[PDB]
């Protein structure tokens, strides 16, 4: 049978001591049937009235279904019973996976019910069922094997599984298995007679600790439909997204279509959602309708399209490199693809993240560089060979610049407009020639030019950049600027091409404009 | 053979910290070093009752073929009883950071031989990962000392200068101080004579079962002024910041004469010739900044916290100090990429801070959490791990260093 993991109740707390809620007599009935059986298999057993613990039980019928289910009520137990490491969380992402000649899929029967429990907690796990008559038994019982409902079972119980599994794997390099809940899925490169073959060794190999297996008649194979992918042993693809054609769009629609076609990106290159996503400005309510945009109308038919015809992403090749490709969509939206074979995808996806109110493309897109090699360690254990729109001599030398250090894996460059420039650089050396401005709202120039203003509604720091602006703004080719904001300094130091700021990017127009232009920062009185 | 009982500090809990993505290469190598320290007993694979966590990760090693196995105990470590270390409990030979030349060894194999308290093994869980999530994750908790946890250089102490009194007794001319897993070795001899004398130590401690530091030649590089033949209204502005923010430090400096060349909006390359009255303000600041601020001690009880610079071409500066602008140290790093580099120099601030201190600083790195996280195992060497955090630097401070 299987070992016994030793499970143990929080420190200071004692096991759980609840009242039975009242039962029909029908059910008192339905239970001592259902409780007998398990009685008898073993599962639980009759215990003595020394055990003061006990959780209350329920009774069920099947939905949709004539007949009685045994339900426990663990809540308190399990807020009683230590932590365990527990499942994972992290699915296996369907481009990380090999192509496998046959995969089959297994439920496991009565699992948890399959598998032991620790004597020393099994009292912990003591319940009633009310005697019918006004004075009679109302016997107790307490579980033996893992209790469906209850804290530490999925954990134990996969982590038993791991362990009757080992031997398996171990002769059967060749077979690759996957946990998860109460399925077991098996894929092979083995042909398909030998391949149903191994299924069966391990079936029995499984009902040797009692652990029960689906008949192949009545099995599960591909096409597998997978936490929202359509799984194929060569291929796959999200499950086909339907656009509804709706005449009135109301805030929850928009909001449930943005979120669904962001799914599809992560294989569907393309995808916009821009123009839906400004359609939720100001919003006041959750049924408010909007009616759509021209350009979210011609966004959402273009999108149709893209989902129009189903496309597919392949599996991992580890015998070849892994490829990764990014693009400009536009503003702050970058696009990538990951392939092994020439556009032969095996993920695509998008990146809009902005990272602080202040970026350029060369600081963008080495932070979409980043994200993706995140990704790519996480679903084939290896950074990819990017292929940029950016010049090495471009990069490096906002490289060198920036205060802040980073650094960008083995990539090439890759002539595919549109590619990733400095608008603009700040002279390193203030300009021979050129009006010298000294912005405090206003400023004063060395050749005796000024225009102090006053405003409405405005930030401290926001004062500040205006002053440059203006600056800017009444300047020549050549300027050169001073001021005692430490902050505007730092802002365009960055030599950023884009913000929230309107300002900010008007400013940045400026620059982009001179010929020269020199910034210097100054104490404060 | 019998295990001196470890508590956690009160009230305290293990570590469930997470673990960091690993690439292919680096499970591997963590799942053949594992499986070895499994069949030694070192370590054994652990059930579902174990909710603990601690960070591993492999590590190539410094002219070695062999990965290295670097467990992040930083957290555990952390939530460890203090032991009586003040009684006889090393501390700290003041003589070392001053001997010469001074080596480091790699010891952390000698705690393998000790056993760990059975009821504070659990602690020391932690898990190797798996690609994709295919596979549970290898699962294990450490029956020896481990190599990393401060626990273990304490419990060892005792045997350890058992271990060393004699070659101690032998050579007193050499200085041996012990930090977690490493061993650092000063002495004074030539070089040649010190290897060797490495070597005996090498072997000698092999009797029961590769760096190449010089202390004595690390020096406080301070903040300096620029001193240009002609200078220009920028210039003085430029100095005059500069100086602005020093004189918070040494509050001789007066900037009144260099302020008064900047009267007026002048144009900003316009050459203003130094009039004699303001030449000698220069001068004094000048002067005043040739040393250390006086009075700037260290405390033992105090976090000694390191700031690091990127200064451009491959060029890094930093600050060990405890409390604002009282710096304890102040040095330079020249080299490869940003990252390599900053790893190294931060590696080398650390080794300092113990050679010097005793103590590994507590960094604020001018990086991205991210990219840090990702390839800072690629070229670490070090067997101990400071505390990072990671900061946005302000333009100016990179400035007034140089
Ligand atoms: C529904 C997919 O289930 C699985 C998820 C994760 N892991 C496995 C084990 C084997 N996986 C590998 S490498 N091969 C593949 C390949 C194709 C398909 C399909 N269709 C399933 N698994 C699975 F079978």
């Amino acid at each position: 049978p299987i070992e016994t993991v030793p499970v143990k109740l929080k420190p200071g707390m004692d096991g759980p001591k609840v009242k039975q809620w009242p039962l029909t007599e029908e059910k008192i009935k339905a239970l001592v049937e259902i409780c007998t059986e398990m009685e008898k298999e073993g599962k639980i057993s009759k215990i003595g009235p020394e055990n003061p613990y006990n959780t209350p039980v329920f009774a069920i019928k099947k939905k949709d279904s004539t007949k009685w289910r045994k339900l426990v009520d663990f809540r308190e137990l399990n807020k009683r019973t230590q932590d365990f490491w527990e499942v994972q969380l992290g699915i296996p992402h369907p481009a990380g996976l090999k192509k496998k000649k046959s995969v089959t899929v297994l439920d496991v029967g009565d699992a948890y019910f399959s598998v032991p429990l620790d004597e020393d907690f099994r009292k912990y796990t003591a319940f009633t069922i009310p005697s019918i008559n006004n004075e009679t038994p109302g016997i107790r019982y307490q579980y033996n094997v893992l209790p469906q409902g209850w804290k530490g079972s999925p954990a134990i119980f996969q982590s038993s599984m791991t362990k009757i599994l080992e031997p398996f794997r171990k002769q059967n390099p060749d077979i690759v298995i996957y946990q998860y809940m109460d399925d077991l899925y098996v894929g092979s490169d083995l042909e398909i007679g030998q391949h149903r073959t191994k299924i069966e060794e391990l079936r029995q190999h499984l009902l040797r600790w009692g652990l029960t297996t689906p008949d192949k008649k009545h099995q599960k194979e591909p096409p597998f439909l997978w936490m929202g992918y359509e799984l194929h042993p060569d291929k796959w693809t999200v499950q086909p997204i339907v656009l509804p054609e709706k005449d009135s769009w109301t805030v929850n629609d928009i909001q449930k279509l943005v979120g669904k076609l962001n799914w599809a990106s992560q294989i569907y290159p393309g995808i916009k959602v821009r123009q839906l996503c400004k359609l939720l400005r100001g919003t006041k309510a959750l049924t408010e309708v909007i009616p759509l945009t021209e350009e979210a109308e011609l966004e959402l038919a273009e999108n149709r399209e893209i989902l129009k015809e189903p496309v597919h992403g392949v599996y991992y090749d580890p015998s070849k490199d892994l490829i990764a490709e990014i693009q400009k969509q536009g503003q702050g939206q970058w696009t990538y693809q990951i392939y092994q074979e020439p556009f032969k995808n095996l993920k695509t996806g998008k990146y809009a993240r902005m990272r602080g109110a202040h970026t350029n493309d060369v600081k963008q897109l080495t932070e979409a560089v980043q994200k993706i090699t995140t990704e790519s360690i996480v679903i084939w254990g290896k950074t990819p060979k990017f292929k940029l729109p950016i010049q090495k001599e471009t990069w490096e030398t906002w490289w060198t610049e920036y205060w802040q250090a980073t650094w960008i894996p083995e990539w090439e460059f890759v002539n595919t407009p549109p590619l990733v420039k400095l608008w603009y650089q700040l002279e390193k050396e203030p300009i021979v020639g050129a009006e010298t401005f000294y912005v405090d709202a206003g400023y004063v120039t060395n050749r005796g030019r000024q225009k102090v203003v006053t405003l409405t509604d405005t930030t401290n720091q926001k004062t500040e950049l205006q002053a440059i602006y203006l600056a800017l703004q009444d300047s020549g080719l050549e300027v050169n600027i001073v001021t005692d904001s430490q902050y505007a300094l730092g802002i365009i130091q960055a030599q950023p091409d884009q913000s929230e700021s309107e300002l900010v990017n008007q400013i940045i127009e400026q620059l982009i404009k001179k010929e020269k232009v020199y910034l210097a920062w100054v104490p404060a009185h | 053979i019998e295990t001196v009982p470890v508590k956690l500090k009160p009230g305290m809990d293990g570590p469930k910290v997470k673990q960091w993505p690993l690439t292919e290469e680096k499970i591997k190598a963590l799942v053949e070093i594992c499986t070895e320290m499994e069949k030694e007993g070192k370590i054994s694979k652990i059930g579902p009752e174990n909710p603990y966590n601690t960070p591993v990760f492999a590590i190539k090693k410094k002219d070695s073929t062999k990965w290295r196995k670097l467990v992040d105990f930083r957290e555990l470590n952390k939530r460890t009883q203090d032991f009586w270390e003040v009684q006889l409990g090393i501390p700290h030979p003041a003589g070392l950071k001053k001997k010469k030349s001074v080596t480091v060894l790699d010891v952390g194999d000698a705690y393998f031989s000790v056993p760990l308290d059975e009821d504070f093994r659990k602690y020391t869980a932690f898990t190797i990962p798996s690609i994709n999530n295919e596979t549970p994750g290898i699962r294990y908790q450490y029956n020896v000392l481990p190599q990393g946890w401060k626990g273990s250089p304490a419990i060892f102490q005792s045997s350890m200068t058992k271990i060393l009194e004699p070659f101690r007794k032998q050579n007193p001319d050499i200085v041996i101080y012990q930090y977690m897993d490493d061993l650092y070795v000063g002495s004074d001899l030539e070089i040649g004579q010190h290897r060797t004398k490495i070597e005996e130590l090498r072997q000698h401690l092999l009797r029961w079962g590769g760096y190449e530091l010089h202390p004595d030649k690390w020096t406080v590089q301070p903040i300096v002024l620029p001193e240009k033949d002609s200078w220009t209204v920028n210039d003085i502005q430029k100095l005059v910041g500069k100086l602005n923010w020093a004189s918070q430090i040494y509050p001789g400096i007066k900037v009144r004469q260099l302020c008064k060349l900047l009267r007026g909006t002048k144009a900003l390359t316009e050459v203003i010739p130094l009039t004699e009255e303001a030449e000698l303000e220069l001068a004094e600041n000048r002067e005043i900044l040739k040393e250390p601020v006086h009075g700037v001690y260290y405390d033992p009880s105090k976090d000694l916290i390191a700031e690091i610079q990127k200064q451009g071409q491959g060029q890094w500066t930093y600050q060990i100090y405890q409390e604002p602008f009282k710096n304890l140290k102040t040095g330079k790093y020249a080299r490869t990429n940003d990252v390599k580099q900053l790893t190294e120099a931060v590696q080398k601030i650390t080794t300092e801070s113990i050679v010097i201190w005793g103590k590994t600083p507590k960094f604020k790195l001018p990086i991205q959490k991210e990219t840090w996280e990702t390839w800072w195992t690629e070229y670490w060497q070090a067997t101990w791990i400071p505390e990072w955090e990671f900061v946005n630097t302000p333009p100016l401070v990179k400035l007034w260093y140089q």
